[PDB]
């Protein structure tokens, strides 16, 4: 049987990180097969250096790994696939370091054989912290790249449409993002966070646009927004992401669309609006009511007195005086431990990866 | 017992 380790000569360490990190292509057929392969290879290399009791070699590899991943993302950090790939692999590397740490708290899902593969000489808890902090940075980068890709699509897809962007453009792009993350073996709980963040951005940009234009507050637009949100919700359902928290991030937009469709005349109508619009600030509620356009001659505009009644009712809210959502808010990310069933002693390195100078142990 | 391998900025 193999031990589940990989040996390399110290003089080949730079060649190792060159071929495994700096020049590794995330779209290669050989790394689709085992999502996380770079992380598993690195860990198996750490295992052997640990087995040799070689603290200097373990440090050099671990330091070189962080430096190389940072280098790749400085050079190709605007490519979503590259950022996703290295986020996924940084996380898998972190999970490996925990799963095979020898700490009982991380071994509950291990097979007996996997428990045989724990590190024996070095406690890498401090490195795990460094790696976690890197993953946070990569995640922030990923959010920024996805945001930049979606931004040109959002107002036309969500508000204007009843090269060129529609709701279907947004859905196609979300499908592409999600497929890529899945192909990379990104943790399901991390994909959920990414999707929550993307939905937040969609909702914030949409609502802010609605509040800044003069032509988006009508009953008909409310209907359109409702429909578009319903399609985003169906996308979540199809991807089994309805517990991601993503739908809940759209509450301000959802409430604005509802506000467009309710009656806006009586004291009872005002009470109802105050009861229903918990996710909108007073300024947002008042803005929408001031912008509202009647559907035809049988509907009227909202009166000044009605608007003042809303203000009076909401007077004791700890309300932010702000009008616009902060579309650059990023929810704090977490990387909950996700052990894998992959047996290290069975992992083969594809010959096409150019790592023939590494040896299986 | 395993030995804690130290990580600080200067290592990187």
């Amino acid at each position: 049987d193999f031990q589940g380790m990989l040996e390399y000569k110290k003089e080949d360490e730079q060649k190792l990180v060159k071929n495994l990190i700096l020049e590794l292509k995330p779209r290669g057929v050989a790394v689709n097969l085992i999502p996380g392969l770079p992380a598993y290879i690195l860990f198996m290399c750490v295992r052997h250096a640990d087995y040799l009791n070689d603290d200097q070699k373990v440090r050099s590899l671990l330091t070189s790994t962080i430096n190389s991943i940072k280098k790749v993302l400085k050079k190709r950090g605007d490519d979503f696939e590259t950022v996703s790939f290295w986020l996924s692999n940084t996380c898998r590397f972190l999970h490996c370091l925990k799963q095979y740490s020898g700490e009982e708290g991380f071994m509950k899902h291990n097979t007996s054989r996997q428990n045989e593969h724990c590190l024996t000489n070095f406690d890498l808890a401090e490195y795990r912290q460094v790696l976690s902090d890197l993953a946070i940075q990569i995640y922030q980068q990923l959010v920024r790249v996805l945001e930049n890709i979606l931004q040109p699509m959002i107002v036309s897809g969500m508000l204007e449409h009843e090269g060129t962007y529609t709701l279907d453009s947004i859905l196609r792009q979300l499908n592409s993002f999600h497929s890529v993350m899945c192909q990379h073996g990104m943790d399901p709980e991390l994909i959920k966070q990414v999707v929550k963040q993307m939905f937040y951005i969609i909702g914030a940009i949409t609502l802010n646009n609605l509040l800044l234009r003069k032509d988006m507050c009508s009953w008909s637009k409310g209907m359109q927004i409702r429909y578009n949100v319903s399609q985003l919700e169906e996308w979540l359902r199809d991807k089994n992401l309805m517990n991601s928290g993503a739908k809940e991030t759209l509450e301000p937009l959802i409430q604005a669309a509802q506000l467009l469709q309710v009656k806006k005349k009586t004291d009872d109508d005002a009470e109802a609006i105050c009861s229903m619009c918990n996710a909108l600030t007073t300024a947002q509620i008042v803005k929408v009511l001031n912008l509202y356009t009647p559907v035809n001659e049988f509907e009227e505009r909202v009166s000044v007195s009605f608007i003042r009644t809303i203000q009076m009712r909401l007077r004791d809210r700890k309300d932010s005086p702000q009008l616009l959502m902060d579309a650059k808010h990023i929810f704090p990310v977490t990387f909950p431990f996700n052990p894998s069933s992959l047996a290290l002693e069975t992992i083969q390195i594809p010959a096409s990866l150019g790592l023939g100078f590494i040896s299986r142990v | 017992k395993k030995r804690l391998l130290s990580f600080r900025d200067v290592d990187f």
